[PDB]
């Protein structure tokens, strides 16, 4: 047994069954799903940065 | 006359991802697993009366028991190892285990 | 022009995600719950193998 | 004017064969099969006495129960049945099994 750094970047819970005592039998449940891709950049032909 | 030539993605990965958003199920050829059987009762008189009128049925309490697999992301990983890992310089290869070469 | 970018947090260059791709969107890690409440301290479920 | 053409694969069949050198698993929407409880029980003393905190527990002791699939090879085999073998000439079908036509 380890107690470790766990996050989620690319991921947020789909479906969360219980809010609080969450980290019970009934918790397990939850689900996840990828986070939307979201591109970022500079526009076509720099349009705006002058 | 056939140039040779090469597949861009191939060349060049473009990791843009996985679009798997939603979960692959595969069900048994049942649509439900049988495994026991009910027999509809009549209540009152007593705790609840046999039915007689033939048994042994077959209802699951609950869901289909499936399997999940992120399909796309299987498509995904068996492009890459078969267009690019097994293309590596030999140096990053291993002879296998109990095999004359 | 030459300079610094931060995309920022909201900045995901993709689709799905980079951990666990083929773990099912639902398969807990090795999470130690509690049974119900009670008197019950702690409760593994896992797998060992190795 | 949408002159008529056809999916050059589909006239002149490019069998390349398939890229599945991976194999392709679904596992169980828990990531192990529950069935049998565990017990956390100490040595010395005895033989192994109980804990008593608790019981019942689910420890998979081996590998997670999957099903394999060649995912790619799948796909292929649906391409050609779908595109080329349901239109063959009508000599090389036979009609199904007890069904009016």
């Amino acid at each position: 047994t380890e107690e470790a750094d766990v996050l989620t970047p690319d991921t947020h819970l789909v479906h969360a069954v219980p809010a609080a005592d969450r980290a019970k039998v009934e918790g397990l449940s939850q689900h996840a799903a990828p986070n939307r891709p979201n591109f970022i950049g500079f526009r076509d032909c720099f349009v705006g940065l002058m | 006359q056939a140039m040779d030539s090469y597949d861009p993605e191939v060349r060049v990965i473009d990791n843009v991802g996985v679009e798997d958003e939603m979960p692959n199920y595969c069900f048994p050829l049942s649509g439900v697993q049988i495994g026991n059987r009910s027999h509809e009762v009549q209540r009152n008189q007593q705790q609840w009366q046999n039915v007689a009128n033939s048994d042994n049925n077959y209802i699951g309490k609950g869901n289909l028991p499936a399997m999940e697999i992120n399909l796309a992301a299987n498509l995904w990983r068996s492009f890459l190892y078969s267009n690019v890992a097994l293309y590596l310089p030999d140096n990053l290869k291993f002879t296998p285990h109990n095999i004359q070469l | 022009i030459r300079g610094t970018l931060d995309r920022g947090a909201s900045f995901k260059p993709y689709s799905g995600t980079a951990y666990n791709s083929f773990a099912p969107k639902s398969a807990p890690n090795n999470t130690q719950f509690r049974q119900a409440n009670n008197g019950h301290p702690a409760q593994t479920i896992a797998q060992a193998s190795y």
